[PDB]
């Protein structure tokens, strides 16, 4: 049985602990695509589930992922439950090595579920978001307000009765909005915003944006302060919404790709990944070898350089300067590298589905050569002189920490969930893209959270990157960069140019875009800032039905004032500097 | 009808000792082919004969015994290329009876079968160069399929 | 039935094959050679399934679905693993010669082809040989022919021989060399050859129209139209790129044209592409002429008219139900009159009494294939009415096919019901005052002046039923085929009587509607079916109006000052003198219309009104039923200075003005209540579609594909800013992709058939409820009166017999499908399809005025003398002379007159 085949997971433990406590008419077990069972459950019975996970003796410890869909145009819904509109749970239990989709289907008028808040706490701006973006309403919910749109906002744009283009530009609605910006400051309630306490006469209120001069991107703080002390944060997130699910249910399947590598933009391939896995899943493509370690190695390239862009970042926010001038270029050599492979520098959109773009170019070793022996010489450099510099480690050390309780309860993954100890990448646990066949460790923290932590953490992931690269460049399959299959978009270039079938396939895969059967697919990878997955619902047409993007950014901001509450204001951008985040990625 | 060797002499002109022998009685006027005569040439010429008198009302008689015809002339001339013996071994077990419109197809695809399978070193002697179907275009590296 | 699947229980009629049964299921099978309007014949090979004895059963032996019965307790596999490997085989065989033309190819994204090649999942060549090739054919000017990318499939020349009835297709050659064409270069002969374009499942049959201004189908905008070129109402899909007209398609229509068009339709379009039209409105001063925007043009002409005493309306059968309604508001009801001349209206509203008070059933376009004889009476259906033609056709087929379900054989072999029916057919007559198309398949064809057609339908009416009148001076063998024809009406279970009022008498349709009720009498199934001249004649008969004399009267005789002429060439029912004199004494003159007419040189204010593609609106077909035609395009999308509004929209904005002073332009729902609630009789076309308010899930119906492209970039060289998306407030269809067109839609009206995996004109199968049936959720369009309870009284006003008279040529009406059109005759396409007019003679007349074929003769008419050269017409009787009506200079108000001082020129 192929990885890509379609599964009920019936004989997942978790299915027949759910018939024991539930009975069987239940709940409905849906076969997909996705690797782990989808479970729909009742509306009324979806806090006991949860609750019932929850306790389980390898618990299901994180609510990875929580979103709506609008299933009022999906007309391949065989054996699914009756559903207008539908809401679905991603758990994860680690212990287990498992994931459980549950879904709550609900009628038109009768949107209203359960709020998840009080057994996950990120349900909080994972329900925001759902009522946002598709006017769900979470009963319970402690502040169930707008978090991408604008407070002011009519309709819900995932629905998909609404338009997706840009309406007509207006300048009043500016001058209105540029007047509820000015007026904002003096008109400020603390009571809409979630907070308590808005003057004891001594709570100084300070805004952070909503314009910030750095990578990560522009965003917005309330900080509500006791002198120096940190005693309330609310964010204000969605200033760089681009509604990119929107835009996955409006492009092809292939001409997508672009937009895939625009969500983490530091990340580039390491972004098209888990699409285009997903999207291998729904065509039911296994890729050739040589396609697996082309990708590995394009991905490890685009995580050194995030890596050091991140460091880099982190060293100019602790306050030394010239290290951002020596890692941009270190990184103007992976630019080399990846200008020569893909011809574009920071979105390359190269991957394929069923492969890559372009064979690899001759000459492509002596670069990758080059770029090896030049790297771990100015690395060290790097660590000399401001890693092991003692004020970068009183401004880093024992700031914003967290221990595995509260990086799972918040959805935190990568660095900051390595760094409390748990040993859970992606690459090792759930292996993708030919990565058992590598030999690479996975950096783990002692038990405590750091900016300090983090950050060392990320320097060894980049030395293990850089031996992956050199097992890369030792190791290269001598095969095809495109399969076999008759959905692999596009064909190898030289059979279009020469041969009608393949002509004829290239002409409607690149026109109308290549058909794939309707399914559900799924996908994670270890993204540079985290995990990154891509869950995909195919209706039988050449485009998504429904492109849902998780991205750790968002679990880490919403993270943030549980970690940053009773520290100081440098404690804050220190912490903002550790986090690697990027704004595009917390909003899509 | 499909080809019989020499130890098949013995058996009776009767339509089931024919048929369970893996040929047909037809006709009954049974035609000898001697030492000195090429099988690759005489089902070339047979699949010639085949393909020219094919009616034209159906696919896989109309567009594949010239395919068939072809691959025998470049099999003749030494021209033959790896997958040809399995491209006409699955056209024999394609335009059998039922696949296509008539039975002038099945009756064309009898004797290649036979002859393959009878004579299959006269076939694989004719294959002499590696598979060829597209030329190097400057500026696209090909996908090298293993 | 019961079949079985892939494991699967499914319900089917047992009556048809497996194949149209698994696709009116969901299911896929690639498939080229059968069609549902076709049949089954077994040629491609592509259809196949595994079939097994039982449930039991592993070894299974593989079949053509097309040609299999569905029968009960069936057992099939779809996605066996041989089925799928040869399916992939066939497609691999037809792509061994298959050129390597898809970028240059005009089926590229609507290719079925293409779509199957996909399907089967063929995308890998191991086939290195040479591909065999075809020199191509000349087919005239609207069939694009490229031989090479022919699969042999079969479907053309069983589609326009078998189906169309024509004789100049055919297949030629051998094995692989089957060449699929003409014996020699020319052009195909058929009305109905533009439907090749979607039976061809390839590139061979191309719309040459289309290729001149070529664009792939994605990028197209689609609307749901009624075609305007005759009375019939076939469903078209207009679609448009850069402002322009593009290409007009088959919209599936069960109840009407379900997947073919006439010629005319098809290709009849491009009058809206004329660089004339008027695209502003324009007022003339003195001699010269400025532009208004439609705010001034509405103050100005709503300040004249408030000055003037008394302001007269002319419609127009072209024009909507609700443009003419608006023109009818504006000036009054006993101020409007209809545009058609006296005697035209006269007919017109004859036939209208016979459709909603004869009380005999008249059948929709689809159901008279079902009517086991035809007696057609003096509408020459081929020239006015064609797809009437080919449904007649098939009505004819009918008995072979009774033969053939006599004998148990499944009605859709076709090859076995041909051959069992070997020429056997259904009785058809026809009369004509010449040779007819329906001649090859008529069992009697009666040439005779109008007058002795409508005394041969009197006196069939009298031989099927004593009580109706009598004709007196019979000859014998008339009178022998006379019983022939009453033999066969009366013993036939469904007869079928079609005329119109195109042959120009009004006792044609007395005696059409004196057998139908003669027919009905005996306790027959009589159907009736009357033919009109343009798109909504029935619509403003059922309207009604004084007559276009009676406008001309009141413009000569000085009581209206102004007027007001709306979609209208004047010339067309009235001669062009009296016109000219009557709007040249009229101090106001306003024109209404999308063409660039004659009557705008002396008119004081041309309004630039909407064509079909710019308008929205209902039209009245011949059967009776109520068709709603939605707009295409935003005709100020890509020019903005084009103030170019529906008719409707115009007349009331006008009305507006001259009430209250204000401009308001108005909905279309509001003017759709206006005509339900001022005109009971038209009640029924507020039920033809859906209102503005009209929702699939909240969302709109799309204008165009998903993958529409260049949204960026078509308008980047006027500016590189976009512009907003048009806003349609008229319908319940959205200028853009952000809407729905998805097959299970709640929704009769489909702008355009795509579903994925099915490109081509075979997703029309994937929007139907059965293929080849009617669409999923009904057919759009609804009748607006039913069959009365009480028929009518015989008309007992039998005409004498025709006598010619010295110096007297009667008109004999020439209609031709290219050319009676007035608007058709606009495309700059059919003037290489345009016929040469000639004036036909009888021989004996010709050689009693001394004139030969081909000689020029002059005549006079209405005090004018024109000249036209002499074609010999042997079937023509004397005293009568052949026109070609509705040409340059012809109108068709001259059918039936007569004619002075006919002279060799
Ligand atoms: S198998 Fe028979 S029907 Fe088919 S093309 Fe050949 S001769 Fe004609
Ligand atoms: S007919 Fe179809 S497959 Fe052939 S060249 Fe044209 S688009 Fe391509
Ligand atoms: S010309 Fe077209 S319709 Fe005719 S046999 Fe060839 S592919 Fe079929
Ligand atoms: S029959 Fe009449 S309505 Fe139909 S396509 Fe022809 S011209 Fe148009
Ligand atoms: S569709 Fe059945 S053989 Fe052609
Ligand atoms: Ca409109």
């Amino acid at each position: 049985e192929p990885a890509w085949q379609t599964r009920d997971h019936l004989d997942d433990p978790v299915i027949g602990e759910l018939r024991n406590r539930f009975g069987p008419d239940a709940f409905t077990v849906q076969a997909t695509r996705t690797g782990v069972p989808v479970v729909w459950i009742k509306r009324e019975q979806l806090l006991e589930v949860g609750d019932f996970l929850k306790k389980l003796p390898k618990p299901y410890v994180m609510l990875f992922d929580l979103h709506g869909m609008d299933e009022r145009l999906r007309t391949h819904r065989e054996g699914l439950p009756a559903a207008d509109f539908s809401v679905f749970y991603h758990l994860i239990s680690i212990d287990r090595n498992r994931d459980i989709m549950l879904k709550v289907a609900l009628a038109e008028n009768d949107l209203h579920v359960p709020t998840f808040t009080k057994l996950f706490p990120n349900a909080n701006w994972y329900e925001r978001e759902t009522w946002d973006l598709f006017g769900i309403t979470f009963d319970g919910h402690p502040n169930l307000r707008r978090i991408m749109m604008p407070q002011t906002w009519k309709g819900h744009p995932l629905r998909k009765d609404y338009p997706a283009r840009a309406t007509e530009f207006s300048p009043f609605e500016l001058t209105k909005a540029k007047q509820d910006l000015e007026m904002e400051a003096l008109t400020f309630k603390p009571e809409e915003w979630g907070m308590k306490r808005g003057t004891n006469e001594d709570f100084m209120f300070l805004n952070l944006g909503p314009n910030h001069p750095s990578a990560h991107g522009a965003f917005r703080i309330v900080l509500q302060l006791d002198g120096e002390e940190i005693v309330d944060c609310v964010p204000d997130i969605g200033y760089h919404h681009r509604g990119a699910e929107k835009m996955g249910e409006r492009q092809s399947w292939h001409s997508y790709i672009p937009y895939t590598d625009r969500i983490e933009y530091l990340g580039g391939c390491v972004n098209e990944m888990p699409y285009v896995l997903a999207v291998e899943k729904l065509a039911g493509i296994t890729v050739p070898d040589r396609v697996n370690v082309i990708r590995v190695m394009l991905s490890e390239l685009f995580r050194i350089n995030s890596h050091l862009l991140y460091i880099s970042t982190f060293i100019q926010d602790v306050g030394a300067m010239t290290p951002v001038f020596f890692a941009f270029t270190d990184r103007q050599k992976i630019y080399d590298l990846v200008e020569a492979i893909t011809g574009f520098r920071m979105h390359p959109a190269w991957f394929r589905i069923g492969g890559v773009a372009h064979d690899l170019p001759r000459g492509w070793d002596r670069l990758l050569r080059e770029f090896l022996d030049w790297m771990p010489k100015r690395l060290a450099s790097y660590e000399k002189a401001a890693l092991q510099n003692t004020i970068l480690k009183g401004r880093s050390q024992g700031v914003a920490a967290y221990g595995a309780k509260e990086a799972l309860e918040w959805g935190t993954t990568g660095a900051g969930l390595r760094a409390t100890g748990i040993d859970f990448d992606v690459r090792k646990a759930r292996p993708y893209s030919g990565y058992e066949n590598f030999d690479f460790e996975i950096p783990v923290g002692g038990g405590v959270s750091d900016c300090y932590t983090r950050v060392m953490l990320k320097v060894e992931e980049l030395r293990q990157s850089l031996r992956i690269l050199e097992q890369c460049l030792n190791n290269m399959p001598e095969g095809p960069f495109k399969a076999d299959h008759p959905l692999t978009t596009p064909p190898p270039k030289e059979r279009t140019l020469q041969h009608i079938e393949t002509l004829i396939t290239h002409f409607l895969q690149v026109s109308w875009g290549p058909v794939m059967p309707a399914n559900e697919s799924f996908q994670m990878i270890e993204a540079t800032k985290g995990i990154n997955s891509y869950y995909l619902t195919s209706d039988g047409s050449t485009m998504s039905y429904r492109t849902r993007i998780r991205t750790p950014s968002y679990a880490h901001l919403q993270q943030i004032p549980a970690a940053i509450r009773g520290s100081l204001v440098s404690d804050l951008i220190v912490y903002l500097g550790s986090i690697d985040f990027v704004m595009s990625d917390v909003d899509r | 009808t499909d080809f019989l060797t020499e130890a098949h002499l013995d058996l009776p002109m009767e339509f089931e000792s024919i048929g369970k022998a893996g040929s047909r009685l037809g006709t009954a006027l049974a035609m000898a082919v001697d030492h000195e005569i090429n099988m690759v040439s005489l089902v070339r010429n047979l699949e010639e004969f085949f393909a020219r008198e094919s009616c034209g009302w159906c696919t896989p008689c109309r567009d594949g015994l010239p395919w068939s015809v072809k691959i025998l002339r470049a099999l003749e001339r030494g021209e033959g290329q790896p997958g040809d013996i399995e491209t006409l071994e699955q056209l024999c077990r394609f335009l059998g009876p039922g696949k296509t419109f008539c039975a002038h197809a099945p009756g064309a695809v009898e004797p290649l079968q036979s002859a393959i399978k009878y004579f299959r070193e006269e076939f694989e002697a004719g294959i002499k160069q590696p598979f060829s179907n597209t030329h190097l275009i400057n500026g696209i590296q090909p996908n090298l399929l293993k | 039935a019961t079949i079985h699947v892939d494991g699967k229980e499914y319900e089917v009629n047992g009556a048809d094959n497996l194949l149209e049964a698994c696709l009116s299921l969901g299911l896929d099978i690639p498939y080229f050679c059968w069609h549902p309007a076709l049949g089954s014949v077994g040629a491609c090979r592509q259809c196949a399934v595994k079939q097994y004895q039982n449930a039991e059963d592993t070894r299974g032996r593989l079949v053509m679905s097309c040609m299999t019965p569905a029968s009960d307790g069936t057992f099939i596999s779809i996605d066996d693993e041989e089925a799928k490997q040869f399916r992939e085989s066939v497609v691999e065989w037809l792509m061994t010669n298959h050129p390597h033309d898809c970028p240059v190819c005009e089926e590229g994204g609507n290719c079925h082809l293409q779509d199957m090649t996909v399907m089967t999942g063929h995308s890998f060549r191991r086939y290195r040989f040479t591909k065999r090739t075809h020199r191509n054919q000349d087919l005239g000017p609207f069939i694009s022919h490229e031989m090479n990318r022919c699969i042999a499939c079969y479907r053309c020349v069983r589609y326009y021989k078998d189906y169309a009835g024509g004789t100049d297709l055919g297949v030629y050659g051998a094995h692989d060399n089957v060449y699929f064409g003409r014996p020699e270069d020319g052009t195909l002969e058929s009305e109905f050859s533009g439907n090749l374009v979607e039976i061809c499942p390839t590139g061979v049959f191309t719309d040459k129209t289309h290729s001149e201004r070529y664009n792939r189908k994605w990028d197209m905008q689609f609307a749901p139209s009624i075609c305007q070129q005759c009375s019939i109402g076939c469903n078209i899909s207009p679609g448009e790129r850069y402002g322009e007209l593009r290409r007009i398609e088959n919209r599936y229509n069960g109840t009407v044209n379900h997947y073919f068009l006439c010629d005319r339709g098809r290709f009849g379009y491009g009058y809206v592409n004329l660089k004339d039209r008027p695209r502003q409105p324009v007022q003339r001063r003195g001699d010269d002429f400025i532009t208004l925007n439609a705010e001034q043009a509405m103050q100005g002409a709503a300040d004249i008219l408030r000055q003037s005493k008394k302001v007269i309306g002319i419609g127009s059968p072209r024009a909507s139900v609700e443009s003419n309604f608006a023109l009818r508001e504006l000036v009054g009801e006993e101020n409007f009159y209809t545009g058609i001349a006296h005697g035209e209206q006269e007919r017109l509203q004859l036939a209208l009494k016979v459709l909603r008070e004869g009380g005999i059933y008249t059948p929709a376009l689809r159901e008279i294939e079902s009517y086991d004889a035809v007696l057609v009476l003096g509408e020459d259906v081929t020239q006015t009415g064609a797809r009437v033609a080919l449904a007649v056709r098939q009505a004819v087929k009918g008995k072979a096919r009774e033969m053939a379900a006599a004998q148990k054989v499944a009605d859709w072999q076709i090859a076995a019901i041909l051959n069992i029916g070997q020429r056997a057919k259904h009785p058809l007559f026809v009369t004509n005052v010449d040779d007819t198309r329906l001649d090859d398949i008529a069992a009697w064809t009666y040439r005779a002046p109008v007058e002795d057609q409508a005394r041969l339908g009197f006196a069939i009416a009298h031989a099927l039923d004593n009580s109706a009148p009598a004709v007196d001076g019979i000859e014998p063998e008339l009178q022998s085929k006379i019983d022939v024809i009453v033999q066969a009406l009366a013993g036939a279970k469904k007869p079928l009587i079609i005329s119109g009022t195109n042959a120009g008498s009004l006792e044609v349709i007395q005696a059409a509607a004196n057998v139908a009720k003669a027919l009905k009498g005996r306790g027959a199934d009589v159907g009736i079916t009357m033919i009109a001249r343009s798109v909504n004649s029935m619509g403003l008969g059922i309207m009604g109006g004084g007559s276009l004399e009676e406008a001309l009267t009141e413009l000569e005789t000085g009581r209206a000052d102004a007027v007001v002429v709306l979609e209208n060439d004047l010339h067309r029912h009235a001669s062009a003198t009296r016109v000219n004199a009557a709007l040249a004494k009229a101090p106001l003159v306003m024109v209404v219309d999308h063409q660039r007419t004659a009557i705008m040189e002396n008119a004081h204010l041309v309004l630039s009104a909407a064509s079909f593609a710019e308008s929205d609106g209902t039209v009245i077909n011949n059967e009776g039923r109520a068709q709603r035609f939605f707009q295409v395009y935003d005709p100020a999308y890509y020019d903005s200075k084009t103030v170019m509004l529906e008719s409707w929209r115009w007349l009331h904005s006008l009305h507006s003005t001259l009430l209250s002073r204000e401009v308001d332009w108005t909905q279309l729902d509001h003017v759709i209540d206006a005509v339900v609630a001022k005109i009971p009789e038209l009640a029924g076309i507020k039920d033809a579609a859906p209102d503005a308010t009209f929702r699939i899930r909240g969302q709109k119906l799309a204008r165009e594909p998903h993958r529409y492209s260049g949204r960026t970039a078509m308008r980047a060289n006027i500016s590189v800013h976009e512009p907003r998306q048009p806003q349609d407030i008229d319908t319940m269809f959205t200028f853009s992709m952000e809407g729905n067109n998805q097959p299970t839609a709640h929704r009769s009206q489909v702008p355009f058939a795509w579903a994925p995996g099915w490109n081509s004109p075979q997703a029309w199968n994937k929007f139907q409820d059965e293929v080849g049936g009617k669409l999923r959720f009904g057919d759009p369009g609804v009748r607006l009166f039913e069959t009365s309870e009480n028929g009518l009284d015989y008309f007992t006003s039998v005409p004498a017999r025709f006598q010619p008279q010295d110096g007297k040529w009667r008109i004999a009406p020439y209609y031709h499908l290219f050319g009676s059109d007035e608007l058709s005759q606009r495309a700059p396409v059919f003037q290489s399809r345009m016929p040469q007019p000639y004036i036909k003679l009888n021989p004996a007349d010709a050689a009693k005025l001394g004139v030969n074929a081909g000689t020029r003769v002059s005549f006079s008419y209405d005090g004018n003398t024109v000249t036209l050269p002499v074609e010999i017409a042997e079937g023509l009787t004397a005293g009568q002379v052949g026109l070609p009506m509705g040409m340059s200079g012809i109108a068709p108000v001259l059918a039936g007159a007569h004619l002075e001082d006919l002279k060799e020129a």
